[PDB]
């Protein structure tokens, strides 16, 4: 409807959401009181609200894992990493299959 | 993957991908979308010690990773062994998943 | 130079005739003839990091281990079975126990043994050396005098060779029990027994006595 | 013998030098690594400018006890641990030091901390224990605009900060400054009330909207058996406080005329953590000729961070320390109504890594004084009884949701050492911090007024 021709291989939010998010952010600045702009953690993880894939915790566990050389430690890092809220499209995909499990050795 | 398939050229070339893959599943999903080889940098950098402080352009790397300065380079504790481990895990983590889906490869 | 980690169980003749440059870590366990004819290569066998087993109270490698070896190291976090080190001609090995007929016909190399040893130990052992941690002073009932003697370590050059091997063993093997003997060397050294072939007594650069 | 500021970290105005040094990094790792999530780039930038008030404000906003934390926080484990400059020759910035300095100037200014206009005003809220956890919780709540009272067992306030952490590390005036700032809020503190026979949760239920259980871990660990101070033995619980009272002026009205405890001859301190190292150092303060720190476990796995172990080491305290397993104290021998020695057994780690004690090998260490550092725990039954109905975990500690820090009872919350899950001042302050929002949500619900979700 509104812009020149550009692809958008996945529709996303629309006017309604836009509206909403716009307004929320507006409250924050008027339907309340504000001293300064927050810090920001876009360009760099602070221990802010903008998350990141690589944030200290996980990094540690990785480094650990691969120094002490435990697969187990590795395995908690991945979990640290896999248990968050979605941040990336693959994150929106589950993996179901219709075969029954085979033994790892195979 | 698609188009190449649609033109019957998709068997002529191998596909590889990279971008933030940090994990077993990240790799499996890539495969299913069609990839056959996966590229792993940053994470392998981190295992050699990067701490993600973003001063690569600056030549002040806390850890001997992205820096030409001597003194700084002496702080490097990277190891073939460490990296090797990184891959070794990812892999096993992959096989773990496959066997989950009932596939043996 | 080429190291191959293997989880699982090694079938017979693991590492047979391995020359130097090759290292085999078997995490899990192995069968008979580990290191048969070892030839400068190194073989290591230790339980899984997740096994609740007490290293030195369980078997981990088979029989006729290192038969006829001439060089290389072998380290094993656990007991070996029958005729261990039979005919060893020159390999160095640390193990946490062993079946009967140990170090028989040995003609070289060194063999440390972190634990009980069975019958007829050392029979026919004309040369190499063996140390043997013996918490109950029973070695005397199990050994085969005829060609060998045993004494507590006295000279410290020997006392040092021992310690260093055991440290290697640990290192590779990541073995608690051994790790612990080192933690208490002082009192523990006191418990080994240097087993020395008769015919080597006088041939030996650093005497074993004084 | 005497308590000067041993801290290496402490900075003079010279702090300006390091402030400039700080990269003032984006999405700084250090802040992410800070429990209270202090905006370290901004406060540091501020000191660089020289506007100490600004940094102080930034510090206090996130943590109410910014002063104490700057001095005490095991930074290497914490914010400095992820400092980017660590890659550099110079090394990580001493964020703790800059935090202390900025805070100190603010103290000098003598500004009072005002209240925000208003909110669901406040049915009575009670907090038990005057330590970091309660003070933080109380101050945030007051920021919300509630009427709150903290009931403290002891005459003194501040918790461990006052009682145990040594003056040389933690000056008493510091804790006093923070409590006063909180007080400006109107939080009321009353000193000789105890959660026990006198006060109980049901008693509070008699008119009281919410309660926060801040009491920490009041008692110390067991092996000494009836042993007396006269004989020799002192638990960290006994020892630290006596040194504290003599050493810190504001703490008690009475002057400890008794003076510092007379510790003479060899002193054996048993413990790996912060407690042991502080007792080791305090002991020399009271005239100890020699101090030995005995660890069950190996040197490698000393609990305290390197900066604090460093203080003892410089001090020349000896660490008999070996094997992961316990140099474990079997028995204390007392002759002449005085402790002559302590008997230990050597311990060593097996492949299992489970500790083993080898009875055959024993050590008789001569010692005139023994101080047991092992740690603290709750065990006072009337105290526990005070807590009912609230559920206790099989660690015998009050169960709380990690996020809300709510107890089984919706009205009651808990935080700090009592939770058994963190053992640092900044985590304790954080506990109170997090709790305050939830108590707020709960009370407001009572008010029938909503709280967003975001919390702020
Ligand atoms: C020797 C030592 C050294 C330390 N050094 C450091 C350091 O360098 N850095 C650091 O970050 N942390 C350090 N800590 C830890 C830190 O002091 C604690 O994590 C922190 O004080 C815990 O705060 P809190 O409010 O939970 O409890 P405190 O334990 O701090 O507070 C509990 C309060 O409750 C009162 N109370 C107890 N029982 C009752 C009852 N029944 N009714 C009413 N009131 C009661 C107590 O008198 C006290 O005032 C140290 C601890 C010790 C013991
Ligand atoms: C420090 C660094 C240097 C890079 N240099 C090159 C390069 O010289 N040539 C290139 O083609 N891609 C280069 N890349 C990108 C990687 O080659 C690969 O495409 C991508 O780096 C992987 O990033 P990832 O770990 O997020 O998956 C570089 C990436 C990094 C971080
Ligand atoms: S802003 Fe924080 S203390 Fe300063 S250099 Fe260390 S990580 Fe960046
Ligand atoms: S309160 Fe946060 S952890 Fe302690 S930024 Fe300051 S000294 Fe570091
Ligand atoms: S930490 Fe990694 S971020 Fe770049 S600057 Fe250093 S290589």
């Amino acid at each position: 409807e509104h812009f020149p021709a550009m692809v958008s291989r996945i529709s996303g939010i629309g006017l309604n959401g836009i509206q909403k998010k716009v307004l929320e952010q507006h409250a924050t600045a008027y339907n309340e009181e504000v001293v300064a702009l927050p810090v920001g953690g876009f360009y760099r993880f602070r221990k802010s609200g903008d998350r990141h894939g690589w944030e200290g915790g996980v990094i540690h566990t990785l480094q650990q894992a691969v120094t002490n050389d435990s697969y187990t430690t590795f395995k908690k890092y991945s979990e640290q990493v896999n248990k968050r809220p979605p941040m990336q499209l693959r994150d929106l995909l589950e993996l179901r299959s219709t075969k029954a499990p085979v033994p790892v050795d195979e | 993957h698609q188009v190449l398939t649609l033109n019957r050229l998709r068997h002529r070339v191998r596909l590889r991908t990279d971008g933030g893959l940090k994990t077993g599943r990240d790799i499996v999903i890539a495969a299913m979308l069609g990839a056959e080889e996966f590229g792993i940098g940053t994470a392998s950098l981190i295992a050699m010690g990067c701490i993600m402080v973003r001063q690569c352009h600056s030549n002040t790397c806390p850890v001997g990773v992205c820096v030409q300065d001597d003194k700084l380079r002496q702080k490097f504790v990277g190891t073939p062994e460490k990296v090797v481990n990184l891959f070794t895990f990812l892999a096993e983590e992959v096989r773990e998943i496959l066997a989950g889906l009932g596939f043996r490869s | 130079h080429i190291t191959i980690r293997l989880r699982g169980t090694a079938g017979q003749s693991l590492g047979a005739f391995a020359v130097q440059g090759i290292k085999l870590e078997v995490m899990g366990d192995a069968n008979d003839y580990v290191g048969k004819g070892l030839s400068g290569g190194t073989i290591v066998v230790r339980p899984t990091t997740s096994s609740p087993l007490e290293t030195n109270k369980n078997t981990i490698i088979g029989n006729t281990v290192l038969y006829g070896a001439t060089a290389g190291k072998l380290f094993a976090a656990g007991q070996a079975g029958e005729r261990f080190a039979v005919r060893n001609s020159g390999a160095t090995v640390v193990v946490e126990g062993c079946g009967s007929n140990g170090c028989e016909y040995m003609t070289g190399g060194t063999a440390v043994i972190l634990g009980r040893v069975g019958d007829n130990f050392a029979a026919g052992m004309t040369g190499g050396m063996a140390y043997v941690y013996d918490l109950d002073d029973s070695l005397p009932l199990y050994i085969n005098d005829e060609s060998v003697i045993f004494q507590r370590i006295e000279v410290g050059h020997y006392e040092s060779q021992l310690k260093h091997l055991i440290e290697e063993h640990v290192t590779e093997t990541q073995s608690r029990f051994a790790a612990e003997i080192l933690n208490d060397w002082a009192r523990e050294v006191t418990k080994f027994w240097q087993v020395v072939p008769k015919e080597m007594l006088n041939r030996l650069e650093v005497p074993v006595h004084l | 013998q005497d308590f000067a500021e041993i801290y290496a970290r402490f900075s003079d105005e010279r702090a300006n030098e390091q402030a400039n040094r700080c990269s003032q990094c984006g999405v700084p790792f250090c802040q992410v690594h800070c429990p209270v999530s202090n905006n370290i780039p901004d406060w540091l930038k501020l000191t660089s400018e020289g506007r100490l008030e600004e940094a102080y404000e930034v510090s206090q906003a996130t943590n109410n006890f910014p002063e104490i934390c700057g001095r005490i926080c095991p930074q290497d484990r914490l914010c400095e641990g992820n400092c980017v400059i660590e890659q550099s020759t110079h090394g990580a910035v001493t964020i703790g030091s800059v935090e202390k300095y900025i805070n100190d100037t603010a103290w000098d200014q003598g500004w009072v901390k005002p209240r925000t206009p208003s909110r669901e005003l406040g049915l009575s809220v009670g907090v038990i224990g005057a330590g970091p956890a309660g003070l933080a919780a109380a101050e945030e709540l007051r920021a919300k605009g509630y009427e709150v009272h903290v009931y403290d067992r002891y005459d003194r306030m501040g918790g461990l900060l006052v009682y145990g952490i040594p003056g040389f590390k933690l000056e008493k005036s510091v804790v006093e400054r923070r409590v006063k700032l909180l007080a400006d809020a109107g939080v009321i503190y009353h000193p000789n009330f105890e959660v026990g026979r006198d006060a109980s949760l049901p008693e509070l239920r008699r008119k009281h909207v919410a309660v926060l259980v801040a009491t920490g871990v009041y008692k110390a660990r067991d092996i000494k058996a009836p042993g007396s101070g006269l004989g020799n033995i002192v638990a960290a619980l006994d020892y630290l406080t006596t040194s504290n009272k003599v050493s810190l002026g504001d703490t008690v009205e009475a002057y400890e005329n008794g003076s510092l405890n007379a510790a003479g001859k060899h002193v054996v301190v048993l413990g790996g953590g912060d407690t042991a190292m502080d007792c080791v150092r305090t002991a020399i303060r009271q005239g100890a000729t020699s101090v030995k720190c005995l660890y069950r476990r190996d040197r490698k796995n000393m609990p305290g961070s390197q900066r604090e172990v460093a203080h003892a080491e410089e001090e020349g305290v000896e660490f008999i320390w070996q094997a992961a397993p316990e140099g474990f104290t079997g028995d204390t021998v007392v002759t002449g109504v005085r402790a002559v020695r302590i008997h230990l057994g050597v311990a060593d780690a097996t492949g299992r890594q489970t500790p083993q004690v080898i009875e055959g090998s024993e050590f008789t260490v001569q010692a005139d004084l023994v101080i047991k550092a092992l740690g603290f725990e709750p065990e006072d039954l009337p105290n526990a009884f005070d807590e009912p109905e609230l559920k206790v975990t099989r660690w015998g500690t009050l169960l709380v949701d990690h996020r809300t820090k709510m107890t089984n009872m919706d009205g009651v919350f808990a935080a700090g050492d009592i939770v058994r899950g963190a053992s640092l001042v900044v985590w304790a302050i954080r506990d109170g911090r997090d709790a305050a929002e939830g108590i707020h949500a709960y009370a407001k619900a009572k008010a029938e007024a909503p709280v967003a979700v975001a919390a702020e």
